[PDB]
């Protein structure tokens, strides 16, 4: 019974193993175990659910074990694991054959067969961390060992995509042991883990890996958006040293998220506004990124309510996620209509939903907004307005005080108006007629370059595919 | 059913008499003796809520509002069973016996049509659209397909469902479009437009209305002139200016249909106004408008008060179009609002970039914005322009 | 971990340097600031320490001075520690409002320039006054906040307007690069 | 659409309709 | 090993013959289009 | 005026008028047809070629 | 090989790029 069990999914992983083995051995192939992978995160975590923990045990019997031999039994030490045949050496698949990892050649130590092994040991450890929730002692003895271990070992350009995904199970398992208690230690394992990020990152700009730098880097901008310093990722990228060729489908929307919530603060909504939208085209429809998807759209439309301007709100109905929208329909509302007490007590009750994104300290600065706003409703329709009309529709304090906030809406040039002082009304200096001037050309300037520049991107690319059917022998 | 569907919709919302409703609720009573309605007032309180809700003697245990003559007394309530006798135990009891000795074909398939359409007005739906798909495959030519897409399209009428009757309407035509005469190729387009009022796509389904209610009546729900309040109120609504001078106020059809009846008011009082230019006696019509017309009327009170956002807005922007610059004295000393009161008609609409217009809170001088030559060859080209680009990055940046 | 040192202790401290960034007339740190600290909606919110900085640049979103500049003199937080960056910010005051008054207002007397801007001492505006010809009369703004409107901008920054059709034919010249 | 739906609130018609009868009395 | 620095060479040779016939190309596609619009 | 016979605009204020044009666009039909044309085939030349 | 392998992405960047545009010169 529990023989065939770990016989069977032993000689899957051993077939899913070889298929990378020899493609790595000959040139560089790279390109192809990076797609294999990719369906092996999800192959191999419903399979971990299958045939219990056996399969993973007789998995290093098979090869050699260079630092694995209490790895093994210190992750299945938690679980208080019951023994059967657990002498090392029961199962023994090699049988010397040349695919197998002959074994008389890789004991005389006259060739090294540890690099591809050892390697790819780690990220089968990994998985099992994270479908089995294990936390504490498990996730710190894990990080002792590969961060020295990448160190040694020196990877070539199909290697650097091994630990490229192992990055981010340090990250991950990190965060969820210090949401779920705090310990004095927390911080300890948290102040290593920030330099290490910076240390390997320095080896992997020599070797221009896509998908090493990049993955890092969403890593390293996140912690900078939880300390709450800028400075940090100020210079980080104005280097620009984040590869734009391949992400795949994992990290395009994910570098645009952090430049949205970084020049939030900045007061800067210009460039702010265009990495919100290509992160919405960026993710995909599907169910497994409605994670990113709900975080991206909330954050949008907070957006849009500080640059002064009234989003569509449109986007709060026919979408399917208007259970979550629903508190930030009514904060909309209370700009628009300008009624000062129903955003005081909008924010009230909704205080506690707003505290887990947070978004709660932009929504306080929207108190201003709501005048912001108001004020460019009631300019709009009336070009010349009395002093005293506008306190009588806002409710507004005195004379004075909206002498001074009048003032503020035209310096950006967003109302483009003048008060006279004398006269006793507020005047729109805007008489349109824009036509004139040279601002269609500047728009239509960069249309020629927009276009130019989707043709540059389809000015090169045909023969990827065309490489290896042209190259290879056809009918 | 069209009788108990126009009476008793007054349960909806009425706030101008009492007695509307209780006069509505005659007809409701006197119509159910003969074939049953209960399905339709079970549907009335769980429609609307905390109004007439409560009206119903057995739902939950409730009683609220004005109305208590709209109920099942111990006598309907015996009478609930002996129509289930007749309308189910007797009627397929026959055509039971019809298939047994294999007469006919096509009457085998009307009597399952006429069947459905006591389903109706039974109450379960699973059962109504199931006698329907047995006489569709005994249906040969288009003369028997007639009655079924009648007795489809009253699920949505008598039950107010617009949800999954409108994939039903639009399954038989999809399937095998034909349409046959001119009269049934309008019927398939004009169900279409009948749920699409429900969800308001505005001038694009009430289109239609003006030109069916115009020329051919079902006359067998209602009368030519009883419906014709919904095109009299759509079609200047959805019709600009411009062409009202060629097709409303001079018609064969609508010219002859004011004389009629006097509950329409718009095809002429609000017509004949509207093209004199003057607002003066236009907008006192206006009053008798919403509470004699889209109050009663079905599919006019479900846009209720959506109609004067766009009627009140292009009222002025005529007005706006004839003069470079109005006087205050005008609007607030003279027709339809004083000075104070005007600040909340037009004040919501210009933000919401509805219409241009600018008013002087001094003197009093009205002041309309004229684009000129600019119109859309030059602002709304770069709004609509930037849409080229948006587009096409949308899906285009991923590849596939 | 947790806190085994004193900053919070004294709220006053933190707005130091809050108000220090604004001296300068830096909004990039000032703001980043307030995502540092531990609790927002509790030791922030509440207390008026950490908000002052907040409460004070908040009218100034919203546009009134008349209140946010009660906070400097009417305020009582102002006598100890606040009072190195009072008068500093009483000078950011005044080098905000004026920005404004060169397109909108047209002319005013030395009125609205004792009450609007809420100068205290004559002939301190004199002292303002010096290098670039102030006759008050009308309008002769532009050397304090900000500078004069200039003339002539050409060859500077991207697209200029008189002397060079080139650049501006450079985007209808921008093409043969991309077809040939 | 959906945003004409939510916006038009229970003003208008039954609200100046009534206000039109009185402000014909006062002239 | 002594391909390794063999081919150091030929890597530099294989750019420019790719940049000289891209050079080349441009001239060359110039007068193909006088002969569309000639005919 | 609003049955374009007459084609002018007034004052109702000072009780002047203004000079209006018979035109009220210049070859409109060029870019009206140009971009909501465009606009519908835009979107028509994608479909499923994204999936 | 520290130079030889660091500029190999060179060789197989312009050789992308310079076959890809002779098919369009081949076509004209």
């Amino acid at each position: 019974l529990h023989h065939s069990e770990k016989k069977y999914a032993e000689e899957d992983q051993v077939q899913e193993l070889l298929k990378v083995l020899n493609e790595i051995s000959k040139t560089t192939l790279t390109l192809d175990p990076r797609y294999i992978w990719r369906s092996l995160k999800d192959l191999s975590s419903l399979r971990n659910q299958e045939l219990l923990n056996a399969e993973t045990l007789c998995f290093t019997v098979n090869v050699l074990y260079p630092d694995s031999s209490s790895f093994k039994k210190n992750l299945l030490k938690f679980i208080t694991s019951n023994h059967k045949s657990s002498v090392p050496g029961s199962a023994e698949l090699r049988n010397s054959y040349p695919a197998s990892f002959y074994s008389v050649n890789t004991e005389k130590k006259t060739i090294e067969v540890t690099a591809e092994i050892n390697c790819f040991m780690h990220l089968l450890v990994q998985l099992f961390l994270w479908d089995s929730k294990e936390l504490e002692q498990l996730v710190e003895f894990n990080r002792k060992v590969v961060i020295p271990n990448l160190l040694c070992y020196y990877n070539l350009r199909s290697l650097n995509l091994i630990n490229a995904k192992l990055w981010f199970y340090i990250y991950l398992s990190h965060e969820t042991l210090a949401r779920s208690s705090e310990e004095i230690n927390s911080d300890n394992q948290n102040i290593i883990l920030r330099s290490t990020m910076m240390k390997f990152l320095k080896i992997a700009s020599l070797k221009h890996d896509n998908e090493t730098k990049a993955m890092l880097i969403n890593l390293i901008l996140r912690d900078f958006l939880n300390n709450g310093e800028v400075d940090s990722a100020s210079d980080f990228i104005s280097k620009l040293e984040y590869p734009h060729t391949d992400v795949s489908s994992s990290l395009e929307a994910r570098y645009f998220f952090y430049l949205s919530k970084i020049n939030a603060i900045q007061l800067d909504y210009s460039t702010a506004n265009e990495y919100i939208i290509a992160a919405i085209r960026k993710a995909p429809h599907n169910s497994k990124s409605l994670g990113f998807l709900q975080q991206s759209n909330k954050l949008h439309c907070c957006i849009q309510l500080l640059m002064g301007d009234i989003p569509e709100l449109s986007f709060f109905h026919q979408s399917n996620m208007q259970k979550s929208l629903l508190p930030y329909y009514h904060l909309t509302k209370a700009v628009k209509l300008g009624d000062l007490k129903k955003f005081t007590s909008t924010i009230t009750k909704y205080k506690q939903l707003l505290l887990k994104d947070d978004t709660y300290q932009l929504c306080v600065r929207l108190r201003s907004n709501v005048i912001k706003t108001g004020i460019r409703i009631i300019s709009l329709t009336y070009k010349k307005i009395s002093l005293r009309d506008i306190c009588l529709k806002l409710n507004l304090d005195s004379e004075q005080t909206v002498e001074y906030m009048v003032s503020r809406a035209i310096r950006d040039g967003v109302i483009e108006a003048k008060i006279n002082h004398e006269d006793g009304f507020i005047e729109t200096t805007e008489l349109l007629n824009i036509y004139d001037s040279e601002d269609p050309q500047q728009v239509f300037d960069e249309r020629i370059k927009f276009a130019n520049q989707l043709h540059d991107e389809y000015l090169v690319s045909m023969r990827y595919p065309e490489d290896k059917k042209t190259q290879q022998n056809e009918k | 059913n069209y009788e108990v569907s126009e009476k008793a919709f007054l349960l909806t919302q009425s706030k101008v008499s009492i007695e509307q409703r209780k006069e509505a609720a005659e007809f409701v009573l006197a119509k159910i003796k003969e074939e049953e309605m209960a399905p339709y007032y079970k549907y009335l309180c769980e429609e609307y809520l905390v109004n007439n809700g409560q009206s119903d003697l057995e739902h939950d245990e409730k009683s609220d509002s004005l109305n208590e003559w709209i109920k099942f007394d111990q006598e309907l309530y015996n009478e609930l069973c002996k129509k289930n006798e007749s309308k189910i135990k007797e009627l397929n009891e026959k055509i039971q016996k019809l298939e047994e000795d294999d007469e006919g074909e096509l009457e085998q398939a009307q009597a399952w049509i006429n069947l459905g359409e006591y389903y109706a007005q039974i109450g379960d739906k699973d059962n109504a659209e199931k006698t329907l798909g047995k006489s569709l495959s005994k249906a040969i030519s288009t003369g028997a397909k007639i009655d079924v897409m009648l007795t489809i399209a009253r699920l949505g009428f008598f039950y107010n469902d617009q949800l999954y009757v409108k994939e039903k309407l639009e399954a038989v035509n999809s399937m095998i479009e034909k349409g046959g005469d001119w009269e049934r190729r309008n019927r398939y387009k004009t169900y279409y437009g009948i749920h699409c009022l429900a969800v308001r796509n505005f001038k694009e389904a009430a289109k239609l209305l003006v030109d069916s209610l115009a020329t051919f009546t079902s006359i067998e729900l209602t009368s030519y002139e009883s419906i014709a309040t919904y095109a009299s109120v759509t079609g200047l609504f959805t019709l600009e200016r411009t062409d009202l001078k060629s097709k409303v106020i001079d018609s064969p059809e609508l010219l002859s249909l004011i004389s009629t009846t006097a509950a329409l008011q718009s095809i002429s009082s609000l017509t004949i106004s509207l093209y004199a230019s003057d607002y003066a006696s236009y907008f006192p019509y206006l009053l008798e408008t919403y509470a004699n017309v889209l109050i009663p009327c079905k599919y006019l009170n479900r846009h209720a008060d959506f109609f004067v956002r766009e009627m009140r807005r292009k009222v002025y922007a005529q007005l706006l179009e004839s003069y470079k610059t109005l006087s205050l004295k005008s609007m607030a000393s003279a027709f339809g609002v004083s000075v104070a009161f005007l600040d909340n008609d037009l004040g919501k609409f210009i933000p919401n970039k509805q219409l241009n217009c600018v008013i002087d809170r001094v003197n009093g001088i009205v002041e309309t914005n004229r684009p000129d030559n600019k119109n859309a060859q030059y602002h709304l080209l770069v709004k609509q322009g930037d849409g080229l680009l948006t587009k096409l990055q949308k899906y285009g940046a991923a590849v596939r | 971990n947790h806190k085994l040192s004193e900053s919070d202790k004294k709220s006053k401290l933190i707005s130091l340097y809050l108000l220090n960034l604004l001296s300068q007339n830096n909004t990039t740190k000032f703001h980043s600031e307030l995502q540092y600290l531990d609790k927002h909606i509790k030791n922030l919110e509440d207390d008026s320490l950490l908000s002052y900085p907040i409460k004070l640049d908040r009218w100034l979103m919203e546009g009134s001075y008349q209140k946010a500049w009660d906070l400097l003199q009417s305020g009582s937080q102002n006598i100890s520690e606040f009072d190195s960056f009072t008068d500093i910010l009483k000078s950011a005051i005044r080098d905000e409002i004026a920005k404004n008054t060169e397109l909108s207002y047209d002319f005013l007397p030395l009125s609205n320039i004792k009450a609007l801007l809420f100068f205290n001492n004559e002939k301190e505006t004199e002292k303002f006054a010096l290098e670039r010809n102030w006759p008050i009369v009308n309008s002769k703004v532009y050397f304090n906040n900000q500078s004069k409107e200039k003339a002539d901008y050409e060859d500077e920054m991207m697209h200029e307007e008189d002397q060079k059709t080139n650049i501006i034919e450079k985007a209808m010249d921008y093409a043969i690069s991309i077809e040939n | 659409e959906n945003w004409d739906d939510v916006e038009v609130d229970d003003d208008f018609t039954n609200e100046l309709k009534a206000e039109l009868d009185r402000y014909k009395r006062e002239n | 090993y002594f391909k390794l620095k063999k081919l150091e060479k030929e890597y530099e040779l294989l750019t420019l013959q790719e940049d000289y016939i891209k050079d080349e190309q441009r001239h060359l596609k110039r007068e193909l289009k006088r002969a569309q619009e000639e005919v | 005026i609003l049955d374009k016979i007459f084609y002018g605009v007034l004052d109702q204020g000072n009780g002047w008028l203004y000079v209006y044009e018979t035109p009220n666009q210049d070859a409109t039909y060029d870019s009206a047809l140009e971009l909501v044309g465009q606009l519908n085939k835009v979107v028509d030349q994608l479909f499923e070629k994204a999936s | 090989e520290q130079k030889i392998q660091e500029t190999e992405l060179k060789i197989r960047s312009k050789t992308e790029n310079v076959r890809r545009l002779e098919a369009q010169r081949n076509a004209l």
